[PDB]
RNA sequence: UGGGGCGAAGCUACCAUCUGUGGGAUUAUGACUGAACGCCUCUAAGUCAGAAUCCCGCCCAGGCGGAACGAUACGGCAGCGCCGCGGAGCCUCGGUUGGCCUCGGAUAGCCGGUCCCCCGCGGGGUCCGGUGCGGAGUGCCCUUCGUCCUGGGAAACGGGGCGCGGCCGGAGAGGCGGCCGCCCCCUCGCCCGUCACGCACGCCGUUCGUGGGGAACCUGGCGCUAAACCAUUCGUAGACGACC
RNA sequence: CAAGCGUUCAUAGCGACGUCGCUUUUUGAUCCUUCGAUGUCGGCUCUUCCUAUCAUUGUGAAGCAGAAUUCACCAAGCGUUGGAUUGUUCACCCACUAAUAGGGAACGUGAGCUGGGUUUAGACCGUCGUGAGACAGGUUAGUUUUACCCUACUGAUGAUGUG
RNA sequence: AACCGAACGCCGGGUUAAGGCGCCCGAUGCCGACGCUCAUCAGACCCCAGAAAAGGUGUUGGUUGAUAUAGACAGCAGGACGGUGGCCAUGGAAGUCGGAAUCCGCUAAGGAGUGUGUAACAACUCACCUGCCGAAUCAACUAGCCCUGAAAAUGGAUGGCG
């Protein structure tokens, strides 16, 4: 028999592998559609969750009720300092989909980005990248980057730049960087890497990549939450009072006929922990870290034209719960996925 | 006959075609068929879109991770009914199976060899003239392949390549025949010798 | 039954010479040039006629479904020819009580500019398919000139039009409003 | 948890806050051209518009599915990768010339040649001339298959030394070609003489792709010179496991 | 099919006398399976499917001017609520809306619950019985097991393969 | 189970029944006949495992009746009148809500009317009859093949593949 009072289903299958994550970077998995006209930038970048705060904007949405108000609106405060490109890599076209052709990084390298190889380094002799380097200068040096380089200008078509996060500048106890490849959407190959190939070594910030005021979408991993019961998972009904064995449950699985419990039924499982692409967040400010010309600039932070101290985002006591954001921050309308301290592309 | 086949899959009838193959995959004869896109079905073309979507409705409720892979590239397509044509819970079925090997376009080692042509699966001879049809190919499309641009792009390009190779060895032929003229009395009373017990008329 | 032989000789003019690459038709005349495939239809095109007189559509082993078409290709060959020599033009008349149907041409032909059609906001626009030139009239008040040397392109456009403006949710026995077609006719007619 | 105010941290609530994103095929339907059916016709051959549909895109998982590139065990005893070229021996098998290429049309094609014309040795065009139950035909082409003698003719610079360096071209999942110097060596396809090769005394797995694939060990040259896991710590995570 | 209604007019909408079907959400027949007993009514929760479309998208109808409305097509994409009474399924009313469509899955779902009703043993009235006692005639009290085992599913380690 | 063939010591060869013969899967890897149909739900075998009245110029055959070089059919042009507010009905019905009826002239041919519609006309149209064209045309039945009628619940079965 039919079910007597009809309702929605409880929480989207769309979604439903609700699994730990494999990753931990929030990994992009669809970058934009390079239009071959506009010039060359970076698509992605790789900010990390501080904290939040009370922001008061004048508002302009002629014919609402809040035409010419003040408001608060919450935001989060990613610190982002600026990235650096260490290697290149391209992507040629297939049926079978899209291999990776050539991926060459830079003479020099890091320290921090090493760390993002070679799991206990302590223990290590810190070996990774001492043999790629030494093609950074000699008759080999010409060859396998060169005619390297010839080869993904012939036949390549999608080209990524890999960039290690700078961990070091970060209150973070980490020291290993974050590398992720960052699609270029430039105008046309050759143009699209005769540029990689100059940026190679070289910092990249946010002001490059991002501008204030451009919707950005957020791909990070849900705060953890360890196993939870289907009430708090699935976000059920609770069964009454009453019941003998337990009241934070599903009463009826299935059916005595389609004799598997289905796909789809609500379950115990691992709550958090999960991968998400957040999208369509507003840019409220680029920041701006306390530099020195001749005793800091604290200032340049919060002091936004309409009140004028000499504040940073840094609240009395740093954002509980990691410290001080020291450097170009992306503040970012609402909340983001993601507990504190979070690598946040 | 011997050897791998190499069969192009253009304008033959998908499970005509697969018939034949399966049957020498069963003899032990490894078969490469080539350009499934290409491949055409008997009915018109909606016809068997919705009758692909009917498979596609197809599917294990309780998981469908389980359940019938529709897999949407035409090489997958004919493979399964190639399959479906072999006897395939048993080890010859899975050992046949790997004696075939099919794809989208027409790849590297395939590009680089002449190929052949199953005259009683090809289109143009099992058909009538006055009849409907789909290509494999926009039927995968419409059903969720990815991929109908890149084998077109790819394949424009080995196109132009081969013409090129084609063109090359129109040349040598010509050579052939003005050094045949260019020298035919001293070949005079081989040539003689071929054309009495048949060969070269 | 099948009919061993059915066939069609189409009048071919002294201004135009039509040169059928195997199956495909090609006609040029003052106008310009056309186009077009029976690359489905099988059939046999002769050009008999010397000097260039006569195009000669067979059909041949054809039971009654196929020997119609003898006729059709027939047609879109004369369809043709009326297009490159003389050239179409189909007049579309805007109708209404009350709100003004508001039309202005922008690029060349192109875009259709629809504003007001029953007060309504929404400016509806319409593209005309490559090789039709519309065009806002004179000599008449509402009144648009479509011409082109298709025939099948110059009437998806005007149909294209004509249905960009219907009238939803009402009597359309009563709401007679919009734009359509009022005479196909010839750019020139002699 | 003696009681109760207030209460950081942490969880957490349309009980606070933020964010929910795009294409394609077309149904019904509405249409264009237009046949049957010397008219009319949404259709018989052709087209067009068309959605909470369907499929896809953003989104989530990620294969007894692949990618790229890092480093590759100094040693106190180690063990290997190449490269080449050397000697035995478990085993697991299938095979027993190759074919090195257009595109597609099918009530049509193939090729030649352009005198002529346009484009980038090529491509396109036009004219003519041949083939088209196809003879620069997958009914297809090629290459040979007992060995060497030597002493004529026909044929004469062909081939070789894992002969050796350089420049190409080829990337869809290349794995292959191609094209140039120099050393030494050899003189082979077809006719013929002329002799020869254990002639095993009618007998079977004969012949090769075979320096197969893989698993164990005897020579030289050049390079090499760890990471992983545990333990510890941290928590970004928690049952334990897993992870940062 | 079709006699009629519909001012007129068969067939916008309807439609008699007849007649051809489906459907298994109604009850019957039947007695094929189970009596070394498959938990026997409702409610809650939770999935999924069907369409026999109540809303909404796109459409064709009307006796469609608008407004409002019914007929029908693709169509199952997302909807179908809060209560008073009632063991109830079933009902009726208030209320909201956009709708308050209809159904299936062992008459979906007792090692999910509850146990209100059925349907033990205690009891009470009605009637019948001479009586023990009977009564789809009323009424109040009445123990609701066991998961560790294979599976499905949800998560979690992992696995041969890639030196 | 129960249909069809066929009744079974254990084997080699040959041969068959009922069945089959793209491939699963043995056999058509006949240069097999002659047909019919294209399904936006095809069809595809005695039980047995699906449909009906009823539809259906979807196409193919008949059957019968028609029409016509005195030149039809179809197409484009002209008339479609008068005797005549004919009679009943008046509420209007002069051809026309309805009916008895109910025929002549001009004839060419025009029904005292098929309809639109009009309160009634008109105005329009249709029978009838002409003008223009050139040879086959039309109607009712009846069958063949397909289309519709045709709507169900874990996903989906000519056996599957096709
Ligand atoms: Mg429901
Ligand atoms: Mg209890
Ligand atoms: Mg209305
Ligand atoms: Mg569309
Ligand atoms: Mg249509
Ligand atoms: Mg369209
Ligand atoms: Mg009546
Ligand atoms: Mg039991
Ligand atoms: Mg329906
Ligand atoms: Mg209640
Ligand atoms: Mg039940
Ligand atoms: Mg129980
Ligand atoms: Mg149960
Ligand atoms: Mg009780
Ligand atoms: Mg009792
Ligand atoms: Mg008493
Ligand atoms: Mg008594």
């Amino acid at each position: 028999s039919h079910r007597k009072f009809s309702a929605p289903r409880h929480g989207s299958l769309g979604f439903l592998p609700r699994k730990r994550s494999s990753r931990h970077r929030g990994k992009v998995k669809s970058f934009p559609k390079d239009d071959s006209s506009k010039p060359v930038h970076l698509t992605a970048f790789l900010g990390y969750k501080a904290g939040m705060t009370h922001i008061v904007r004048e508002v302009d949405r002629p014919g609402s009720k809040v035409n010419k108000k003040e408001v608060v609106e919450a935001v989060t405060i990613v610190e982002t300092p600026p990235m650096i490109v260490v290697g290149i890599v391209g992507y040629v076209e297939t049926p079978r989909g899209l291999r990776t052709f050539k991926t060459i990084f830079a003479e020099h390298i890091s320290d921090e980005c090493k760390r993002r190889f070679y799991k206990n380094w302590h223990k290590s002799k810190k070996k990774a990248f001492t043999k790629y380097c030494k093609k950074w200068q000699d008759a080999a040096g010409a060859a396998a980057l060169a005619a390297d380089f010839s080869s993904m200008k012939a036949y390549c078509q999608v080209i990524r730049v890999i960039a290690h996060t700078q961990m070091r500048l970060l209150p973070l106890r980490q020291k290993k960087a974050h590398l992720m490849e960052i699609q270029v959407n430039g105008g046309t190959v050759a143009e699209k890497l005769d540029w990689a190939r100059e940026r190679l070594e070289q910092q990249v910030p946010v002001n490059q990549v991002f501008g204030q005021d451009e919707m950005i979408d957020v791909i990070g991993v849900t705060k953890g939450k360890g196993y939870k019961g289907v009430t708090s998972r699935w976000h059920t009904k609770k069964l009454p009072r009453k019941t003998h064995r337990g009241l934070r449950k599903v009463a009826c699985i299935g059916a005595w006929h389609p004799a598997r419990v289905a796909f789809s039924v609500a379950r115990a499982g691992q709550k958090g922990y999960h991968h998400r692409t957040e999208i369509n967040k507003k840019i409220y400010k680029i920041g701006q870290g306390y530099l020195i010309k001749d005793g800091k600039l604290i200032k340049n932070n919060a002091s936004t034209d309409y009140d004028l101290s000499d504040k940073s985002i840094n609240p009395l006591g740093g954002f509980v719960h990691y410290g001080e954001v020291t450097n170009d921050f992306v503040m970012l309308k609402g909340c983001v996925v993601g507990t504190k301290k979070r690598v946040l592309t | 006959e011997g050897q791998v086949l190499v069969l192009d899959g253009r304008g033959h009838l998908l499970g005509r075609l697969a018939a034949i193959v399966a049957k020498q995959v069963l003899l032990g004869r490894k078969v490469v068929v080539v350009r499934c896109e290409g491949i055409n079905i008997s009915g018109n073309f909606y016809r068997n879109k919705l009758k692909y979507l009917a498979f596609l409705r197809k599917r294990m409720n309780t998981n469908p991770s389980r359940g019938p892979y529709h897999f949407r590239a035409p090489s997958r397509i004919f493979w399964r009914t190639v399959r479906g044509m072999l006897p395939h819970k048993t080890k010859r079925g899975q050992a046949a199976l790997d004696r075939l090997k099919v794809f989208d376009g027409i790849p590297p080692p395939y590009d680089k060899k002449k190929r052949m042509v199953v005259p009683a699966a090809l289109k143009v001879v099992r058909l009538k003239p006055t009849r409907k049809f789909a290509y494999l190919g926009r039927l995968a499309h419409e059903v969720g392949w990815k991929y109908q641009a890149v084998t077109a792009t790819l394949e424009e390009k080995r196109k132009e390549k081969a013409k090129i190779h084609y063109r090359k060895k129109k040349q040598l032929m010509r050579l052939r025949k003005q050094a045949e003229k260019n020298v035919e009395k001293k070949i005079d009373r081989f040539t003689e010798v071929l054309k009495t017990h048949g060969f070269l008329v | 039954m099948k009919t061993i032989l059915s066939n069609q000789t189409v009048d071919i003019p002294e201004n135009v010479d039509i040169t059928l690459k195997g199956r495909t038709v090609i006609v040029k005349g003052p106008r310009g040039t056309l186009r077009r495939d029976f690359n489905h239809i099988n059939v046999e095109l002769s050009l008999l006629g010397k000097k260039k007189k006569r195009l000669r559509v067979d059909k041949w082993w054809g039971n009654r479904k196929e020997l119609a078409t003898v006729r059709t290709i027939c047609s879109h060959v004369q369809n043709m020819i009326k297009g490159v020599t003389l050239g179409f033009r189909y007049k579309m008349r805007s109708v209404y009580a009350h709100f003004p149907i508001n039309v202005v041409i922008q690029e060349n032909g192109s875009l259709v500019e629809i504003r007001n059609f029953l007060g309504e906001k929404y400016i509806r626009r319409v593209r005309m398919r490559p090789g039709v030139a519309c065009s806002v009239s004179q000599a008449q008040k509402d009144e648009l000139i479509l011409e082109g040397n298709d025939i099948e392109l110059v009437s998806n456009s005007a149909a294209l039009i004509q249905q960009a403006t219907t009238v939803k949710n009402k009597d359309i026995r009563k709401f007679l409003d919009g734009i359509y077609v009022s005479e196909k006719g010839t750019v020139q007619q002699a």
